[PDB]
């Protein structure tokens, strides 16, 4: 059996795997107070994965809850699916983050990770194996990002044999809700780069253009747009919770999807995704899903691959279907469009077929990419750092707090040199 | 008496392996259970447990859970020992050195002892049959490792390999071309026979001769069973020509090192297609011969047949089937080579092949075609450049030595990658001294 | 400060004792994950025979009662394998007319108990 | 089958007492009015441990409640389980404490102490193999130590064979209710060492925090504070009177489990202890049991154990309830904490199982521990002690009743003297 | 006729024969109160005592009460003899000294008047089955008191301890390699064999083939019962070859000094695992030599056989018997003594293996080997380094002092110990003169 345990930071992340366990939890076909009301034995088949048993059929998620302001746990207890967690999980902090990477790192956050330490040691060796840890926080922003690079750290130097999955939302292009997301992502950029296995960067206004432009939304919220986040984690773990077909996991991905050590930053995206009116019209096979997963509007990050070569892809097929079809169209795209794949790795296309599909459909595609144009998004965020950091603004608190100048320099020199290897792979 | 133990390695060894025991288990007159319901024949794969109960000599074995899992729920788990289903904690993950030396030791002891029980429970032990793939870790790694601790343990014991080679054009992972050339880089020494199966020449197959078009892999895998089955088929049945496994071997081989036969089937025709032609044995023959048909994907005429062995099952005259390799031997497109001028083997089976419920036919007559051409010398070449391209950088390289493997390891395979083609041509030029 | 530190663990304990939900009532015990004790031969703690739970007795005959006569349907890529396992028309298949199977004559009985 | 007589010394060993026999009545079936109404037979094939059978098929328990203040027993006899006890040995005393040593060990406690000698001998000798006495009391303040440490002293020397258990309330460093606390701590110990086998430190502190930090009490009350020392009573005394495999009577315990002959001061342990919130969200298991046993939160003397190597360590489960749970978590337990564990003395841990439990749950594990951590406790009331005294003031109380200056002097060497041996044993 | 007397000291001896005579009474036909529904067969356990009941042969005697009012409450009360059952008034503590010295004089009287008033009734006594523990002091002290009394009035007759070893790796006392280093230092001359049991053998076997994962004591002793069972078989039945106990003395102890041999049972099938093995003799004898079905937690390949009894009860077929001999003696894993070529037994009796309601399987062949190994060398060397250390500076040892024992006889158990352990080397040399 295998098992994967979900650290969950910051608010960003909080919301992030809040609304991620509502979906597996329908999709496990469990009652909000904990009941197992099922349809299918495949569902507790291999329900030992994010839902620890206890007496009486009462499932647990094994998640641990940190914030360093204490409202948001506040109101995930007080939300739907909230009397589900352990209370001890429920870490609290009684103190301001205040959007401060320095507080986030080198503040009453490092006062608070010996007792993250503690309840996540816990959750661990009650099993027997650890696929690894899957976390859920903001690349900008304070806490997430400085309890982010904080347990990252401690985890790493704890058990480094295993996954990390660091689900990050990078700072935003058309706006940003923190004046300091540049400083908060380039040193969190500095810390995730020679620590995690496999990070997923999902842009906000990716989420925003898929919300409107694709799903024709009229008032979707941070619910919505946090269920669409939902759906592309719960896609990737999973023929390690249903009985697979060529299943793959998470290890299985990785591996044949970071080919450098350091390039492990990716592109999500899931995409059975129809605008309400044209569900109707809508015509689902696997050709159409193969066309709207490689078309470049259900894209979890706005990064156009049009504007650079892929590295490496994944294809998390989930549903009843042959499969000619799916392997066709993996050379039909391959051979269709063949200047945006790079020709040092050809046939670069990993697929899996779970063969439980999600409820509502019987076909879903979790889409996963590793391409050159993740360095736009690297690079602007570069740039603003420089505008920033040039005039020595908003950032005498950062030096107060217990910082230098020298750290900040190194963060923007080790982006610069993030700056080397995906520009080189983009001309071989 | 005749028996022959089928070991599974790899998920594409659990499903071709439920294809073969699910395609058997019909053949002979078994229930989903072990039980018969209301003559030597089941010993080749099946021992008699008293009151009907029929154990299959299957050792399934996977790193990863959830495909055992698969058997051990389906209606097939009365049938098999429970433990004989041999189950890891931790998948391979697509790597050749997490499947020969990170996790193997979990494993390997246990596998090995329960091939020694089935062996000591066997009493003409002909031989085993290895299912795997060239791609994945776990169809790689762990048949690479399995192979030199039975060689060492059973080294006078006949092997026949079932493969998937990596796809011509499309392939599933990035890494089945490092996976394949380790895997045969260390099965080329040890390997007694293996015959390759590569996967999209399945898919061409199935799209024109069965008129299908939704088949998964199930549909892909029983065509594979079939093959087996007709493969070791004489061992087991009545028939004019008695082919045996040490025959299959002596004769597919032309060298210490060229072992990979490509096999084909004939009647791979779907119901509603064969009220319309004769199946009769000269086309049953020429069928095999068509370069449309072969079940890996390498057109032969840029190659040389070194040698045939055809198994014909079925209500086949034994006289025809001469004529039919009479008019084949004088046709100019099929070209053999210059030091092997008798090539086609006949082994003739008296009893037609068994139908199970699906889209295969029921045909009186069968063939399967067992070559070794120098066509799949492209195919091997194809592997070794792709094993270059990616290796000229060191791409998908830090996995690997970080999981206990060294980085020359990659160089011997290619080196020698480059000797097994060099011999390749070295064999196929034709004699002028 | 303790008197601080106490005063924001009872705000807690007032949240949970306000707002908790009792689990209620239905024990859904999972098919696939039960292993037992085994009691003492002569005691008097044991032995006494407590009755036993029906919905268990039919429940583990429903576990381990087939794919096919459980789910109606073929869930799984890997339930289409082995579905339709019953043959097909009448095989007869014990007239040797056209049936050729190996049968043990004296010599291989015989011969099965050499060697070993 | 065998006897305890229970000894109550003070205001804090009567107050213990009573809630001992409450949690025993409740576990041995017996209501307010002595009247058995029970459910299973084995609740009283051996009652005949604490409870003096009598006449009317009522059992009363066999206990003394000493106290010098005419109080105390009031309380008990107010109490709930007041009409329990037999009024003959309600030993009162018109006479003031002034929580004083001196006025109960050189002074009118040596006049009550006989009338107790007398009083305690006639069911310490009605009897047919009596393995020895439970003193219940606490070395802060009077009464419970001036009458309890010459209670000890004769009943030692006339009873030379049986087992002394004696459970005492040791101080807390944050608090203390007593100024002249240091002088009946360091005058307690020097008559504890040469006479009791088996005493029990508990640290009112690390009971506190077991209500919060674990219990998750809101107001917590010294019922609940005597109650989790009760069950801990009933855990470390469960084998005789119910039966099982393993059986552990207090000689087995102590030649287990008491090393040297001066080494025999313990830190006891229960751990079952869940929150009324969290006791859903449990999976009770032994494994699970184990975590909680030797964490540092359930110890309830006030010393974190990772200050020093455990010498050994018992456990006593009670439920039925199979032994590979017990036995191979015992060895993982010793595996991981291996620089806790001693090297001389290889695989150092006990072990015993009851077949019932304690009514209300399924499972109990009551722990007992010796280490070298004995130092967190006695230098540190040294130190008091010796600011204290150099300072020679509270004194004058002491030497008017009798008491002189010398025999602190040497009261004060043999107290620091038994952490020479109990600082080497930590440094081999 | 052909009867032994059992005596079961110890808690871990009283729970051993709690699952022996449990098992015995569903061997023959004896019911809860006693009495037999209606030849011979029962006399060797069960005297016949006039009205129709088959009382035990047994002392059940433990120098503590509440594990043997648990026999005198029990369902099995009314077949046990209400003074058979001896307790004492107190526990002897985990210490030597309450076990040997001060108490044990008041229950030795008692013990002994009751093993001469069973043995009066007896007619053809092979010797006296004594079951305990080398753990407790009830189980070390009180053993080492019975067998001096008993090599004192009983100087000639045959004993036989099955003794509880200490677990090697976890344990459950601490004061184990003090109490079983002293009774192994008394009962040494005076035990003519001990055949030898630890528990995390049983732990590893049931977890490994009987696939319990949390067994406790009653399935451990479950199958010491099934042991004790087998070994007293042919002096119960009738079989092919018959062999007692003073045979069994005579041969599988080789010199004086050396009387420690070890069991191992054969199939432990788990019901839900038979039908999938033939339970051929063959297979069933490589069991007993594979060294994972081990009996105690000592490696037979870290060591070399002297004698092995193999006692096949049920429907063995004579001469299978021989034909797995000529296997094992075959292997070069099992490594014999070159001072013994001739060291085997066969024991075939024709009575089926019997199964309470339980996890054990209904058998048809089964055989306790039992095997003097040279194996124990290291168990012996893994106890006393338990000892060495402890009593470097006198721990523990002021109970022992103080309860009557004397200090100094802890310096002449090392040295027999010592001894011992050069005795192991002096046997275990191969010969060169
Ligand atoms: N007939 C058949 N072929 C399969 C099946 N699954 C996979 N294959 C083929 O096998 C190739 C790789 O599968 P494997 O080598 O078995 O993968 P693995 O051994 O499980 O290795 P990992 O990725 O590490 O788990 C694919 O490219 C497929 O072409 C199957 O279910 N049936
Ligand atoms: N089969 C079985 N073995 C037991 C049982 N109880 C104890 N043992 C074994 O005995 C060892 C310790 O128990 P004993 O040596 O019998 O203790 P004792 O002889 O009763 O001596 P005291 O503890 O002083 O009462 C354990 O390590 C076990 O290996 C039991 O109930 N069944
Ligand atoms: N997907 C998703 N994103 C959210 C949700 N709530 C907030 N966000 C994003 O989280 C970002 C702010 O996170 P941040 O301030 O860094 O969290 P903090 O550091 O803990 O204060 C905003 O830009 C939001 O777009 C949600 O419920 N789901
Ligand atoms: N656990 C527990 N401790 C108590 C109780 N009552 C008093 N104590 C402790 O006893 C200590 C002082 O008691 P003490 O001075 O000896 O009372 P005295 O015997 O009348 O002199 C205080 O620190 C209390 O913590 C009780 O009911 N339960």
């Amino acid at each position: 059996m295998r098992e994967i345990v979900h650290l969950q930071a910051g608010q960003c992340g909080n919301q992030i795997g809040a609304k991620f366990w509502e979906v597996i939890s329908d999709e496990h076909g469990i009652d909000p107070t904990g009941t197992y009301h099922g349809d299918s034995d495949l569902q507790l088949e291999r329900i030992n994965v994010y839902y620890n048993e206890a007496t009486g059929g009462k499932y647990v998620p094994r998640a641990v809850l940190v914030d360093l302001e204490p409202g948001t746990m506040d109101s995930v207890r007080s939300g739907p699916f909230g009397q589900i967690f352990r209370p001890d999980n429920f870490v609290f902090g009684q103190s301001g983050a205040g959007n401060n990477w320095a507080k986030g790192h080198y503040t009453e956050g490092a006062e608070l990770v010996d007792s993250v330490l503690d309840v996540v040691r816990k959750e661990a060796e009650s099993c027997d194996c650890l696929q690894g840890f899957q976390l859920t926080h903001s690349l900008g922003g304070g806490t997430g990002s400085g309890m982010g690079t904080l347990l990252i750290s401690k985890i790493r130097e704890e058990y480094p044999d295993r996954i990390m999955n660091t689900f990050s939302v990078v700072p935003s292009p058309k706006v940003s809700d923190t004046v300091v997301e540049p400083y908060n992502a380039t040193l969190s950029v500095h810390q995730l780069v020679e620590n995690t296995d496999e990070t997923y960067c999902i842009d906000n206004e990716a989420l925003y253009d898929i919300c409107f432009r694709t799903l024709k939304l009229t008032t979707p919220t941070y619910g919505d747009l946090n269920h669409l986040v939902s759906a592309t984690m719960s896609g990737v773990t999973t023929c390690l919770r249903f009985p697979g077909q060529l299943n793959a996991d998470l290890r299985k991905l990785a591996v044949n999807m970071v080919p450098f050590p350091r390039l492990h930053f990716f592109m999500p995206g899931f995409a059975p995704l129809t605008s309400r009116g044209s569900q109707q019209y809508r015509a689902l096979t696997v050709p159409e899903l193969t066309q709207q997963m490689f078309d470049a509007k259900n894209m979890m990050a706005a990064c156009d691959p049009r504007h650079g070569r892929y590295l490496t892809v994944a294809a998390v097929f989930r549903g009843r279907m042959s499969m000619k079809e799916v392997d066709e169209q993996m050379l039909n795209v391959q051979n269709k469009n063949s200047s945006y794949f790079v020709e040092w790795i050809p046939n670069n296309v990993k697929t899996a077929v779970c063969d439980i599909p999600p409820r509502g459909l019987k076909m879903s595609a979790t889409f996963i990419g590793n391409s050159t144009a993740i360095q736009e998004l690297f690079k602007r965020i570069s740039e603003q750092f420089t505008a920033m950091f040039r005039r020595k603004a908003f950032l005498h608190w950062y030096t107060g707090e217990g910082m230098d100048e020298m750290e900040f320099t190194e963060a923007e020199s080790n982006m610069n040199d993030l700056g080397n290897p995906v520009v080189t792979r983009g001309a071989c | 008496q005749r028996e022959c133990i089928s070991v599974h390695v790899g998920q594409a060894g659990v499903q071709i392996g439920n294809a073969c025991w699910e395609l058997y288990c019909l053949e002979h007159g078994i229930q989903p259970d072990g039980q018969m319901p209301s003559d030597d024949s089941f010993n080749t794969f099946f021992s008699e447990t008293g009151a009907g109960k029929h154990v299959p000599r299957a050792v399934f074995v996977d790193l990863e859970p959830t495909v055992i899992d698969e058997v051990r729920t389906g209606t097939y788990r009365q049938l098999f020992h429970p433990e004989q289903l041999i189950t890891g904690k931790e998948d391979a993950a697509n790597n050749y050195a997490r499947g020969h030396y990170t996790i193997g030791k979990e494993l390997i002891d246990l596998v090995l002892d329960r091939i020694r029980k089935l062996a000591d429970q066997c009493t003409g032990l002909q031989g085993f049959l290895i299912f795997h793939s060239f791609g994945g870790g776990t169809g790689s790694g762990f048949t690479s490792l399995l192979m030199e601790r039975l060689s060492v343990d059973y080294g006078k014991k006949s092997k026949l390999e079932f493969s998937i080679y990596p796809a011509p054009q499309v392939s599933t992972a990035v890494v089945e071309p490092y996976n394949s050339i380790l895997t045969t880089h260390t099965t080329l020494e040890h390997s007694d026979c293996a015959f390759m199966v590569d996967n999209e020449a399945i898919y061409d197959i199935c799209r024109r001769n069965l008129d299908i078009e939704r088949p998964t892999y199930t549909n892909l895998n029983r065509l594979i069973s079939q093959i087996v089955s007709s493969i070791t088929a004489s061992l087991r049945f009545d028939g004019a020509l008695n082919v045996d496994l040490t025959e299959f071997q002596t004769n597919l081989v032309p060298y210490p090192r060229i072992h990979f036969p490509l096999a084909t089937y004939a009647p791979v025709i779907s119901a509603e297609k064969a009220y319309h032609e004769q199946l009769s044995v000269a086309e049953i023959t020429n069928a095999c011969f068509e370069p449309a048909n072969q079940m890996v994907k390498c057109d032969p005429r840029h190659g040389k047949y070194m040698a045939c062995c055809l198994l014909y099952r079925g209500d086949v005259v034994p006289k025809d089937v001469n004529a039919a390799i009479a008019a084949i031997k004088t046709k100019r497109s099929i070209q053999f080579v210059d030091w092997c001028p008798t090539g086609f083997k006949v082994g003739i089976n008296y009893q037609p092949p068994t139908v199970v419920p699906g889209d295969l036919a029921k045909v009186q007559r069968a063939v399967c075609m067992l070559s070794n051409t120098t066509a799949i010398a492209e195919a091997w070449a194809r592997l070794d450049h792709k094993f270059d391209l990616m290796y000229a950088k060191r791409a998908f390289v830090h996995w690997y030595v970080g999981e206990g493997m060294e980085e020359g390891e990659f160089s011997e395979a290619r080196e020698d990658m480059a000797a097994l083609e060099k011999d390749y041509e070295e064999v196929g030029m034709d004699s002028v001294e | 400060d303790e008197v601080h530190q106490n005063q924001i663990l009872r705000e807690l304990y007032l949240k949970e004792l306000r707002t908790q939900i009792l689990y209620t009532q239905y024990h859904v015990n999972p098919l696939r994950k039960v292993h037992t004790i085994a009691r003492k031969p002569m005691s008097w703690h044991d032995n006494l025979e407590e009755p036993e739970d029906a919905r268990f007795l039919n429940l583990i005959h429903h576990a381990a009662q087939g794919p096919r006569k459980k789910y109606p349907e073929t869930q799984t890529e890997s339930q289409e394998i082995g579905w339709d396992s019953e043959p097909l028309v009448n095989p007869a298949r014990d007239d040797r007319r056209l049936n050729h199977f190996r049968v043990y004559n004296d010599i291989t009985l015989y011969k099965a108990k050499m060697w070993s």
